[PDB]
RNA sequence: CAAUAGGAGCUUAC
C-alpha cells in the first residue's frame, strides 16, 4: 500500500468469520492516584468500579 | 476515550509549521526535513522522483510511527548543488508531469465520446 | 477501641455493629448473668 | 468538602 510495488511473497487472502468479544480495553483501563480507602484497614479500596 | 480526532491528520495547527529543515552535520551538504501532517503519498512520490537525479547522492524517508501523521526525509547532494534547490526541482518536475498527464487524460476522454 | 470494630452503613440510615462488638455484648450479658447467681439461690447446676 | 460490608456465582490472563 505504501509503494504500490509488488510483494516478493504472495499473501493468503480471503474472507473469514470473526467475532467481537465482550472484553474491551475501555472496560479495563484503570488508573488511581489517590482515592477512597477502606474503613477498617485504611488501605486503598478494591475494584475498578470503586476507583 | 483516548482516541485523537480524525481531522488532526490534515488540519494544520497555527503553532505547527508545515515544514522544518535541520542540517545533518555528519556528512557534508545534507539536510533533514520533517513533513508534518503528511504520509506515504507525498513521501514516496518525492523520494522516487529525487532518487533519479545525478546530483542527488542520498534521499530516504520514514514514518517513525504509524499512529502519528508525519514523515522525516534525509537528502544529500553533491558539492555544488544544494538539496533544497533539488527538492524544488523535483516538486516542479512532478507538477509538470501531472499537468501533462491531466491534459492527455482529458483529451483522451473527449475522444472516447 | 471502635477502630478495630467499626460500624458500617447499609442503606443510608441503618447500621449493624461489627462481630467483635456483638461478641463483647454477649460476654457482658454472660458476666451479668454470672453476677445474678452468687447473689441469690443457685443450686449448683446454674453456676456451672 | 465527605461514594458500606459480607458472601456466593460466572468469567480474564498465565
Amino acid at each position: 500500500g505504501h509503494t504500490g510495488k509488488k510483494l516478493m511473497a504472495q499473501v493468503f487472502f480471503g474472507p473469514t468469520y470473526y467475532q467481537r468479544l465482550r472484553h474491551m480495553v475501555d472496560d479495563k483501563i484503570h488508573a488511581r492516584a489517590r482515592g477512597p480507602v477502606q474503613v477498617l484497614t485504611r488501605q486503598p479500596v478494591e475494584g475498578r468500579s470503586r476507583d | 476515550m483516548n482516541a485523537p480526532d480524525r481531522f488532526e491528520l490534515f488540519i494544520l495547527p497555527d503553532d505547527v509549521p508545515k515544514l522544518k529543515i535541520t542540517p545533518d552535520s555528519r556528512v557534508p551538504n545534507c539536510i533533514i526535513i520533517k513533513f508534518e501532517r503528511e504520509d506515504h503519498t507525498l513521501a514516496n512520490l518525492l523520494r522516487e522522483e529525487l532518487a533519479l537525479y545525478p546530483d542527488v547522492t542520498f534521499v530516504a524517508y520514514k514514518v517513525e510511527h504509524p499512529l502519528f501523521a508525519n514523515f522525516v526525509m534525509r537528502l544529500q547532494t553533491e558539492e555544488g548543488t544544494r538539496p533544497k534547490q533539488a527538492l524544488e526541482r523535483a516538486c516542479a518536475s512532478i507538477i509538470n508531469k501531472l499537468k501533462t498527464l491531466d491534459h492527455k487524460f482529458n483529451e483522451e476522454w473527449n475522444i472516447k465520446n | 477501641p471502635p477502630q478495630v470494630r467499626p460500624s458500617i452503613a447499609m442503606d443510608e440510615t441503618t447500621q449493624g455493629q461489627d462481630d467483635l462488638t456483638h461478641k463483647l455484648s454477649d460476654i457482658l450479658k454472660a458476666n451479668i448473668n454470672v453476677q445474678k447467681l452468687e447473689m441469690d439461690g443457685s443450686p449448683q447446676h446454674i453456676i456451672n
